[PDB]
RNA sequence: ACAUAAUCCCAAAAAAACAAACUCCUAGCCCAAUACCGGACUAAUCUAUUGAAACAUAGAAGCAAUAAUGUUAAUAUGAGUAACAAGAAGCCUUUCUCC
RNA sequence: UUACAUUGUUAACCCAACACAGGAGUGCACCAAGGAAAGAUUAAAAGAAGUAAAAGGAACUCGGCAAACACAAACCCCGCCUG
RNA sequence: ACUUCCAAUCAGUGAAAUUAACCUUCCCGUGAAGAGGCGGGAAUAAAAAAAUAAGACGAGAAGACCCUAUGGAGCUUUAAUUA
């Protein structure tokens, strides 16, 4: 039963679910915004706002860093997340990772359209 | 070698242009038109026949109704008016016993008397 | 299973107009407060923004192609 | 052959779509003339005379000045029908004057019990236009009535119809028209209405009006019994009476209907 | 009256009658808007018909004013059919009809007007009272 | 003493009338029917005659369709039902992820 | 004797009515070759595939069928056996 | 209890067998002896969707058992008749 329960299906496998959510954190922490489902959306805010957390525990703790490592395989990520987009969030608790709604839908599959992106 | 031409299609016309008014597609396929028709004819012809029998029963409703204000029942009307050598129809009877109380009030008056006048002489 | 008998006409309208009723129309239409166009209820505007963003990605694709 | 059959069921089905105009003169199949419908005219009633006069009566202006019309704009020749019309407002005049003093004379000697305004309603609804035209439709008579413009219009009809009156009055005499009308009129009435349109304004105070000039005695509305529906509508007993005699009673649903139709009644009952 | 019609365009009939009912009576704005944001196939194809209407309207008829153009009537027919071999198992094959949609589309000028409110104590003590007077 | 919900057709009641293709009255095309047999006629095609965009005098038939799990074609019902179709970010072309 | 020629390859794949989880001959790799479950939501019943389980351990059932764990031992009928 | 593919929702494309017409309730009786269409009582404003398979002697095969036809065919003989 669905009573009490975060962390959604979509459709997706939990080895689908965990790539599909470092991937999408992946284009989110490299363009600074994306677009995709308001699900996916939605549930790609709070894995954000850990990961942002994550690097505002310490660069030269290990636990951060291995951490960091692990849901982020590109190299290129890393340090432009400690380095830049960690420390303009240094004052901010929950003020990252802002969702907003798309106008349009698809031609397709008329999918709802949201965005994601961290304040400048 | 003759041919279809406008006939079929003239009787299943006149079929439909009975047809009309009907339900569904009774009043628009032929076949069902037909078995429609067929079935509307005897009707007409047994409630043509039962009408008359339904204005009867109706009529002796209402005349009973009438007698029974005068404090006589129907049967003992239809006896009295039979002695009375009265051949009036029951329709005009009952019209009588709807607009003209007057004579209805007199029929069942002589009617009481004649049967007064029964039990006095077989007494 | 197999159909007992064709549908009436009656019957398929009865069944497929008044309980699904139609499609419910509401109002989702709301005036923008930048360039006034007609856009959706509690949603980002059609024209003043997908040109922002579009000349966002092509400011992005061209800072990404001079920093390399 | 299946061609004549296909052309005149698609002519019958053409006519369902399109309703053409009412034509006058193309109305009857057979050549229309004067002298055949003034033949038919005179066996079919009792007596018919002054032929002219007959032909006059069925004569409107408007064919005239249309007539006058075409031969201005056409300017061919010119002819002058003139004298026509100036004849036949004159028998209208006189018809008119005879009808109301023949009707007056009817409901004279008709209803001698009749006051002066119960005389004047029923001759002002008698005189009516609507129920007399409606006699002349009935009768026919648009049929040998002559309209350039349009056979229906009442103007037309009904000034044909006084015209055809006051030509019978001078042919034929009075004693030939107070046996035509008088059958129709009477048997077109048939109705309560003669004495309905005269009670449309207090019906209580006419009777007051009529019970003072009369037996001088103030009518007196006295409720005898109440049996009450609270459902569709409650039904009172009001007697009506003069001098602690009744004249009248009846049921109603409220108190003034009651009180109008027991004046009603009464109103007709005093008639006689 | 300004007419526009669309045909031997292929699309579900019953499904653009959804959209077809829904801009009947309403008046050219709201079906505008309602076409622009209603989602449907029959939602663009409604949408362009409507603007062509209009295009219409004001070019051929010449209309003063915009806003005394509502929607009077709209309706949706069928065309022809296209038959294609749908394959199924066992050697069988289905016939899989490819339907067409005739949209039509009839406008009127003046403001748009429909009452659908209906008393029902007054239609009631009317048809009643009536009833049992007949 | 038998097996779904009661009364042996409703409800009740107590301890001379109503009522049929029968008979009569009124009118006239004067008194049913299955298999089967007999008589008299109508719709359609064509030919001779006549008439010419509507008909009758006869002759001649591939001559009157509601059915045969009929034939052919068109169009419905089932039904908007079954069925068909799980990566992502971008960007003008790459990166990440899966087998 | 000009045997300095003639054809074809290299085009895209094809048989089963279908752009069909089914089909076939030969040489060598298993990767730097190649394909992506390429419409989206819902986390009901129920079904299919798969995973795990307190205590008992065949009490199930025509039969340890199925199924996780394993295969220690017993005794017959028929046929020798490899087919 | 969980996972995945369906079922469910929306959008696109849009079947099938079946089908005399269907305004399609139940009980007690009857009816070719098992009635939603008959009778009498009981019950009931009008229309869907997701589900359960009792009924419409459901759908699907002109019973493969039985018997009938002076039917057919295979096989076997000391049936009879013989190249
Ligand atoms: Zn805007």
């Amino acid at each position: 039963i669905s009573h009490g329960r975060v962390f959604r299906r979509l459709g997706l496998g939990p080895e689908s679910r965990i790539h599909l959510l470092q991937n999408l954190l992946t284009g989110l922490v490299r363009h600074e915004r994306i677009e995709a489902s308001w699900a996916r959306v939605d549930e790609l805010r709070g894995y954000a706002e850990k990961l942002i957390d994550y690097g505002k525990l310490g660069d030269t703790n290990e636990r951060a860093m291995r951490m960091a490592d692990f849901w982020l395989t590109e190299k290129d990520l890393i340090p432009k997340l400690f380095q830049v987009l960690a420390p303009r969030f240094q004052g901010q608790n929950g003020g990252y990772t802002r969702m907003l709604q798309i106008p349009n839908r698809n031609e397709q599959d008329r999918a709802k359209m949201a965005v994601i992106e961290y304040k400048g | 070698l003759r041919s279809r031409v406008t006939d079929r299609y003239w009787r299943v016309q006149e079929v439909l242009k009975h047809a009309r008014h009907f339900r569904g597609r009774k009043n628009r396929c032929y076949r069902l038109a037909v078995r429609a028709v067929t079935r509307a004819f005897v009707k007409c012809t047994r409630a043509r026949r039962l009408k008359k029998r339904s204005l009867r029963t109706l009529w002796i409703n209402r005349i009973t109704a009438a007698s029974q204000e005068h404090g006589l029942k129907y049967p003992a009307f239809i006896i009295n008016l039979i002695k009375c050598q009265v051949e009036l129809n029951r329709k005009v009877l009952a019209d009588l016993a709807i607009y003209e109380p007057k004579t209805f009030k007199s029929l069942a008056a002589l009617a009481k008397r004649r049967r007064x006048x029964x039990x006095x002489x077989x007494x | 299973a197999a159909p007992k008998n064709r549908r009436s006409i009656e019957v398929n309208r009865c069944r497929r107009r008044n309980p699904q009723k139609l499609i419910k129309v509401k109002n989702n239409i709301d005036v923008c407060p930048e360039c006034g166009h007609l856009k959706q209820k509690h949603i980002l505007c059609g024209y003043c923004x997908x040109x922002x963003x579009x000349x966002x990605x092509x400011x992005x694709x061209x800072x990404x192609x001079x920093x390399x | 052959x299946x061609x004549x059959x296909x052309x005149x069921x698609x002519x019958x089905x053409x006519x369902x779509x399109x309703x053409x105009x009412x034509x006058x003169x193309x109305x009857x199949x057979x050549x229309x003339d004067y002298h055949a419908e003034i033949q038919a005219f005179g066996h079919r009633l009792q007596e018919t005379f002054s032929l002219d006069l007959l032909k006059t009566a069925f004569v409107n202006s408007c064919y005239i000045k249309s007539e006058e019309a075409k031969r201005q704009k056409l300017g061919i020749d010119k002819e002058a029908a003139l004298l026509n019309l100036k004849d036949n407002q004159e028998l209208s005049e006189q018809g008119i004057s005879f009808s109301q003093t023949c009707l007056t004379q009817f409901f004279e000697d008709a209803f001698p019990d009749l006051p002066t305004e119960g005389v004047t309603s029923l001759v002002d609804f008698l005189t009516s236009e609507e129920v007399v035209c409606h006699v002349a439709r009935n009768l026919a008579v648009e049929q040998l009535a002559l309209s350039a413009e349009f056979p229906v219009p009442p103007p037309v009809l009904r000034q044909t119809f006084f015209a055809v009156i006051g030509a019978l009055l001078q042919s034929s005499g009075p004693e030939r028209t107070a046996l035509f009308i008088r059958d129709f009129l009477i048997t077109q009435m048939t109705g309560k209405e003669l004495f309905e349109m005269w009670t449309i304004t207090n019906p209580m105070g006419l009777l007051v009006e009529e019970l003072k000039k009369r037996k001088i005695s103030a009518p007196e509305s006295r409720l005898t019994r109440q049996s009450g529906s609270t459902t569709a509508l409650p039904v009172y007993f009001v007697g009506l009476y003069c001098d602690r005699k009744l004249i009248a009673e009846g049921p109603g649903e409220t108190v003034l209907v009651a009180e109008e139709e027991a004046a009603r009644v009464a109103l007709r009952k005093l008639f006689g | 009256e300004i007419y526009h019609c669309r045909r031997q365009i292929k699309y579900s009939k019953d499904k653009m009658w959804y959209l077809a009912k829904l801009i009947r009576g309403m008046s050219i704005d709201q079906a505008l808007a309602q076409l622009e944001f209603s989602d449907k196939k029959g939602a663009q194809i409604i949408k362009e018909v409507l603007l062509e209407a209009q295009d219409m309207a004001v070019r051929d008829h010449n209309v003063e004013f915009r806003s005394n153009l509502y929607v009077a009537e709209s309706t949706s027919g069928r065309g022809q059919y296209l038959k294609r071999i749908r394959y199924h198992g066992r050697g069988r094959f289905g016939i899989m009809e490819k339907v067409f949609c005739h949209y039509f589309v009839k406008l009127v000028e003046g403001x748009x007007x429909x009452x659908x409110x209906x008393x029902x104590x007054x239609x009631x003590x009317x048809x009643x009272x009536x009833x049992x007077x007949x």
